[PDB]
């Protein structure tokens, strides 16, 4: 499942880099590198322009431990519950994932960041694989925003 | 509530990049 592997590598690297402040590639490295750079520009913009909403959403989720981190899967599924899929929703979910990741670092729950990245990746790849393939994967992601 | 609020924000982001 290369689409899962590539997606996890991009999403995990972004969440962990956002949480730790320290920038840390396999197959399709050139595309994945542009996707991660696109994610830095667009995702940092999303978190800044919607910071107040994200703060309230984070407080509502009330994440105090690793057990509270097993509820986000149902939240991520809710993003696409109306049947609509687009890159804006996808990048917004990953940006909010990075926002949670920063929170998890602050409360010394850094070990939860990887299961969070695996859960975001699973929802995208498991429930939207057809759409992601039709949109040409992360090449299409990079092209859609064309920063 | 949270996933719906993310969907709304994401649609605004999508419109911003998609509009011709
Ligand atoms: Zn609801």
């Amino acid at each position: 499942d290369e689409l899962y592997r590539q997606s996890l590598e991009i999403i995990s690297r972004y969440l962990r880099e956002q949480a730790t402040g320290a920038k840390d590639m396999g197959r399709s490295g050139a595309t994945s590198r542009k996707a991660l750079e696109t994610l830095r520009r667009v995702g940092d913009g999303v978190q800044r322009n919607h910071e107040t909403a994200f703060q309230g959403m984070l407080r509502k989720l009330d994440i105090k431990n690793e057990d509270d981190v097993k509820s986000l899967s149902r939240v991520m599924i809710h993003v696409f519950s109306d049947g609509v899929t687009n890159w804006g929703r996808i990048v917004t979910l990953i940006s909010f994932g990075a926002f949670v990741a920063k929170h998890l670092k602050t409360i010394n729950q850094e070990s939860c960041i990887e299961p969070l990245a695996e859960s975001i990746t699973d929802v995208l790849v498991r429930t939207k694989r057809d759409w992601l393939v039709k949109q040409r994967g992360w090449d299409g992601f990079v092209e859609f925003f064309h920063v | 509530q949270v996933g719906r609020q993310l969907a709304i924000i994401g649609d605004d982001i999508n419109r911003r990049y998609d509009s011709e």
